[PDB]
């Protein structure tokens, strides 16, 4: 299935039965119904007072579940057809070949609730990060560039959202095939695909980037830093592009066939797949000695602080990622998937709401500068 | 003129901000140490590539109460010891509840091992089983030395509350390096909010 | 003007119920933790006892636990020290004083070379 | 594992189809309008 | 001996007291009370100087009022350019802490005091190179707490050994030596005309200082506790000293008694700086709750609060023409408010 | 002997200072009062200064 395909199909179709009309001879001299085609089926020469059938037409996606169908007309005797009706066409015989939408439908307006209430918080926490400008410090740099790329991802899946809404069925209701061919040819679906592919590994590598500093601060406890912020800087953002861009040139030279989101070759997609995976593998690890680090520190009741320390830690690390990506993965093949998808999109899109959620209420530092501003701002 | 003493001035704070980034470097790399038991002496040393600084005390006159606030923003203080015992707990105990000092952690260094006069609630003291005393002694030493510890942990532990810790040892170097590690691991886990 | 006057000491027979009583003049008394330091002759001054701002804390050195009573009003302005059942080796003079700051728990007055704001002292002779 | 990609292809899959239903639709209904 | 000179002390100084006591005919508020009060003036924030990286620990204005000194403890002296807010020179320097810095009234030297016991001269022009070491003066026992020029040659020191000093340069020794407290001397100020230095001290003492006599002419107590800094009334017959008691007191000379005392109940930090305005309607006294309380010296009212800041301000000044006020905060930020 | 020496040295100073005489405190704070009010008209923190004469802006 494919409406490319079936556009193509259907103006070849088109163009046969134009070849027929040309080369048919003149009917039975020199009263006749005339050859015709009403843009499906295609018609040979109707003699007055009979059905005339051809095959139901191999343009369709399911033909071949038909195939012993025909389409019917008649042909009266004024040397014109069974009309039935003085304005309308001819009588018509398409019932020999004519032939879960609320699961995905719950899933799409639960995660545009999702990013939608993310992208609120995380605006207005970025907001109240830079206004204080007494909790600017390198920590603070990096969670900020978390929020951004959060922001990134989630503006990167609205418009996706709001393009491919735009393409089929708004379009084709609107009546705009002209206009959704031009689309379908024009670069700006081969470029929001990617932007969207591009904000998704820099949310991920981010997250690394962000694990691998705190790791960085607790184990060296050395470093020189200028460098090692504009190597992170450079890390987080640079290397999803490097991974993206070998990935975009394959798909656009090798397949370019209608929009990417249909993903034919898995082969293809493994390429950018596999970072994101040793990004998820990574930062477990990383999470995995800080969790043993807490631990060790905490010993040296703790049930309930151990319990505190690693919900806290969780959503600023995608835990809940790397069990999902390989645990519940279960070699991507389980039926009942609905309650699997439904559990990662609402992870995936809440995590936002959550880091954000921390840094708003339970953080000491953001609650004593908003009481502290607050005091003054009231008094003059 | 103008605009010759504007590019002048820039090229001068750059240069004069260049020079202080050095510094911060240089300053963020330095763990200084404050060890109390020219008028102040000063100790550096290097463990494993990390620099410490460590600073004693000279020639200061013996009431210690303003001097000492500026020592607020020191990583650790050393606090060797050794009635000499009961002015060092009266010592520790100021230092530990002052407004000032309580981000700074203590580490403490029990030199001389020892009385017993002084102490009439040393009868009554057993041996915390929990710990494990070090072979080949005496078990009066061993005795003492860990009442001593726990009179120092009664003192500490009263309105400690995480903003600061103390760190008891006996008698150096390493011992000194792994507490600083500890210290800095503790005020970051501090401010990502896990503890 | 600050100044703290002592009343009390003298010859006692060991073991006698001896009282010193310390009045301060020149600030506002509820707000500063006093104590009792001594200095016995030919030896560096020692802390002997304190009380808080209120008279709830309370604390002693070892060697005179049980045997000392502090105790402190704030109408009469006085810090109040009560000896019980005598030793003739802890006869020192004995030192009303004051910790430097109010409000506050630390003290830093046990240092030989001329605290500001302790007493003058009375010899106690056992 | 990209959740919001697989999201995105089941949504986009189905809705191609109801695109493709609908053009057939018309066709029928009325070719070229 | 003692007892008889004891009595004698004490009869002297009921004697003082009393004649103190009969000399005081009505506080300032009873005369005063018919004055307009300031109501209430607000400063902005309008500077705001981030170079340092340790504490702010002491800043000293320049006569231009073009040019401050800041010293933190990371051992960098910086003259900053108030008006276009850029750093001019920064030294430096040999010991990380240091407790005071002096700017001269010619502008061509900076002295800083530490913990080291020796004061630093930097000379500014050097024609040869940068700014260095000229002279240092290494004669106290104690710490240097703070520092102060009477011209670009003689230099008074006040120690934290009790002994004040006066200071010459090119010689190198002292002059003289002031002896009359027992308590760390925190904080001096100098007289408008240059002849007679405040003294605060650790034992709740404040003393007159002739300065080419070498003698206390008188004393002042009525704190209760350590005097942390202290600033004359801008005439030279009054001055105000701040401790830790959490109590202004407005001293003068002339009737050798406390004409006001500025504490309120809400008040229950120490003041670590006083200074006066321009004219001296207005009393600036840093707090050790994080904000530069506002006291207006005729009428013992806060004018207003200066609360920018977000740690224990440390030092305070106002320049010569009155235009600003300068705090230094343990945050390294000084934020310069109209 | 260094203690007598310094209480005798407390006591001379004491003597000195109690000598010297002492103003009414009237006649003072009238000179305070009219030094602030001589003084009032130039203070550009007690009476306000606008942006045209402000350095600092």
């Amino acid at each position: 299935v494919s409406l490319w395909e079936t556009v193509q199909k259907w103006r070849e179709y088109r163009r046969q039965c134009q070849r027929s009309l040309t080369e048919d001879p003149p009917p039975a001299t020199d009263l006749f119904c005339n050859r015709t085609f009403d843009e499906y089926a295609c018609w040979p020469d109707g003699e007055p007072g009979s059905f005339v059938n051809v095959s139901c037409p191999w343009y369709l996606p399911w033909a071949s579940s038909v195939p012993q169908g025909h389409v019917y007309r008649f042909c009266t005797a004024e040397g014109l057809w069974l009309q039935k009706d003085n304005s309308s066409l001819p009588w018509r015989d398409l019932s020999e070949c004519e032939e879960p939408e609320e699961q995905l439908l719950f899933l799409y307006i639960i995660y545009t609730v999702g990013y939608a209430l993310s992208f609120s918080a995380l605006v207005i926490a970025s907001a109240i990060l830079l206004g204080f400008r007494h909790l600017h410090c390198t920590r603070n740099y990096i969670h900020l560039n978390l929020f951004a790329s959060f922001i990134l991802r989630a503006l990167s899946v609205f418009i996706k959202d709001a393009a491919l809404k735009w393409m089929y069925s708004t379009a084709a209701q609107q009546h705009q095939w002209d206009g959704l061919l031009s689309y379908q040819d024009s670069l700006s679906c081969r470029l929001v695909f990617l932007l969207m592919q591009y904000c998704v590994a820099a949310n991920y590598y981010w997250l690394l980037v962000e694990g691998v500093y705190l790791y960085t601060l607790l184990a060296f406890s050395v470093f020189s830093e200028q460098w090692i912020f504009r190597l992170y800087v450079s890390i987080g953002w640079g290397v999803p592009l490097l991974f993206v861009v070998p990935w975009g040139i394959v798909k656009y030279l090798y397949e370019d066939e209608g929009c990417w989101t249909r993903n034919s070759n898995m082969n293809y997609w493994l390429i950018i797949r596999l970072p994101i995976l040793f990004a998820i593998g990574v930062n477990f690890l990383i999470f995995v000695r800080v969790i043993c680090i807490v631990v060790s520190k905490l010993k040296a009741d703790i049930k309930c602080r151990l319990a505190k320390s690693t919900l806290t830690l969780i959503p600023l690390l995608g835990t809940h990622e790397v069990i999902f990506a390989f645990v519940m993965d279960e070699h991507a093949r389980g039926t009942l998937r609905f309650i699997k998808l439904f559990t990662e999109l609402s992870f995936t899109s809440f995590q936002g709401l959550m880091v954000a959620i921390l840094y708003c209420f339970v953080n000491n530092e953001v609650q004593l500068e908003f009481r502290k501003s607050w005091e003054r701002w009231r008094l003059e | 003129d103008q605009r010759n003493e504007e590019k002048a001035q820039r090229e001068a704070n750059k240069k004069i901000e260049k020079q202080l980034q050095k510094d911060k470097q240089v300053y963020r790399a330095t763990h200084r140490l404050l060890l109390l038991g020219s008028g102040i002496f000063e100790t550096k040393f290097q463990v494993d590539k990390v620099n410490f600084h460590m600073f004693d005390v000279g020639a200061q006159r013996d009431e210690r109460r303003k001097w000492i606030q500026c020592f607020n923003d020191v990583t650790a203080i050393i606090f060797v010891v050794a009635n000499r015992l009961q002015a060092a707990l009266k010592l520790f105990d100021s230092i530990w509840n002052n407004k000032w000092l309580r981000d700074t952690s203590v580490i403490l260094f029990l030199n001389k091992q020892d009385i017993e006069d002084y102490f009439p609630e040393f009868a009554r003291y057993t041996t915390p089983e929990d710990a494990t005393p070090e072979p080949g002694e005496d078990p009066r030493v061993t005795r003492a030395k860990y009442f001593i510890r726990d009179e120092f942990l009664r003192i500490s532990t009263a309105s400690g509350d995480g903003r600061h810790y103390c760190y008891p040892h006996f008698t150096n170097i390493r011992r000194v390096f792994n507490d600083c590690r500890d210290i800095i691991q503790r005020m970051h886990l501090r401010q990502y909010e896990l503890l | 003007q600050v100044q703290l006057q002592e009343s009390g000491g003298g010859l006692v027979q060991p073991g006698g119920s001896l009282r010193l009583s310390c009045a301060a003049s020149g600030f506002t008394f509820s707000n500063y933790k006093m104590n009792w330091v001594r200095q016995a002759p030919g030896k560096g001054l020692e802390w002997v006892s304190d009380i808080s701002q209120s008279g709830a804390s309370i604390s002693y050195t070892g060697s005179v636990k049980g045997r000392f009573t502090i105790s402190r009003d704030n109408a009469k302005n006085t810090l109040y020290l009560q000896m019980n059942s005598l030793k003739p080796e802890d006869t020192a003079v004995y030192y009303c004083a004051r910790c430097p700051a109010p409000f506050t728990r630390d003290c830093f007055d046990v240092t030989s070379t001329t605290y500001a704001y302790r007493g003058q002292g009375t010899q106690v002779t056992v | 594992e990209l959740v919001d990609n697989a999201v995105g292809g089941d949504l986009s899959k189905q809705m191609e189809e109801e695109a493709v239903r609908l053009f057939i639709e018309w066709l029928k209904n009325g070719g070229p309008s | 001996e003692l007892d008889q000179l004891r009595q004698e002390a004490e009869q002297l100084k009921n004697q003082i007291r009393d004649a103190r006591k009969a000399c005081a005919d009505a506080t300032l508020s009873q005369i005063t009370n018919n004055i307009d009060p300031v109501g209430r003036i607000q400063m902005r924030t309008r500077r705001t100087l981030r170079g340092h990286l340790a504490k702010i620990y002491a800043m000293h204005w320049g006569t231009d009022s073009r040019l401050l000194v800041s010293a933190s403890q990371d051992g960098k002296l910086i003259i900053w350019d108030s008006y276009t807010t850029n750093k001019v020179h920064a030294i430096p320097l040999r010991s990380s802490w240091v407790m005071t810095c002096a700017y001269a009234p010619s502008g061509n030297y900076v002295a800083c005091g530490g913990l080291d016991n020796i004061c630093s001269i930097y000379n500014l022009k050097t024609r040869e190179g940068n700014v260095r070491v000229s002279r240092e003066l290494a004669g106290h026992t104690g710490y240097l707490s703070c520092c102060r020029f009477l011209d670009d040659n003689q230099i008074v020191t006040s120690s934290g050994d009790t002994t004040c000093a006066l200071w010459d340069i090119e010689t190198g020794q002292q002059t003289t030596t002031f002896t009359g407290h027992t308590g760390d001397v925190m904080s001096l100020s100098l007289a408008p005309d240059t002849r007679l230095f405040v003294s605060g001290a650790c034992d709740a003492s404040a003393k007159l200082w002739d300065v080419r006599e070498g003698m206390c002419r008188q004393t002042f107590t009525g704190h209760e506790s350590d005097i942390n800094a202290i600033c004359f009334f801008p005439n030279g017959n009054a001055f105000a000293t701040g401790s830790d008691d959490a109590t202004c007191r407005l001293f003068d000379l002339r009737a050798d008694q406390e004409l006001m005392t500025y504490s309120h109940d809400n008040i229950i930090c120490g003041i670590t700086s006083v200074s006066f305005s321009k004219s001296g309607r207005l009393l600036l006294a840093g707090y050790d709750d994080f904000n530069c309380n506002v006291w207006d010296a005729l009428k013992a009212d806060r004018a207003g609060v200066l609360a920018g800041h977000d740690n224990r301000v440390s030092c305070l000044g106002v320049t010569d023409d009155g235009m600003a006020v300068a705090t230094g905060s343990w945050d390294s930020f000084l934020k310069i408010w109209n | 002997t260094a203690s007598i020496a310094q209480a005798r040295k407390l006591v001379e100073q004491l003597k000195m200072e109690a000598n010297i005489d002492r103003i009414k405190v009237s006649k003072a704070a009238a000179d305070l009062m009219a030094y602030c009010e001589a003084h009032a008209k130039e203070d550009p923190l007690l009476t306000p200064v606008p942006a045209s004469e402000n350095p600092f802006r």
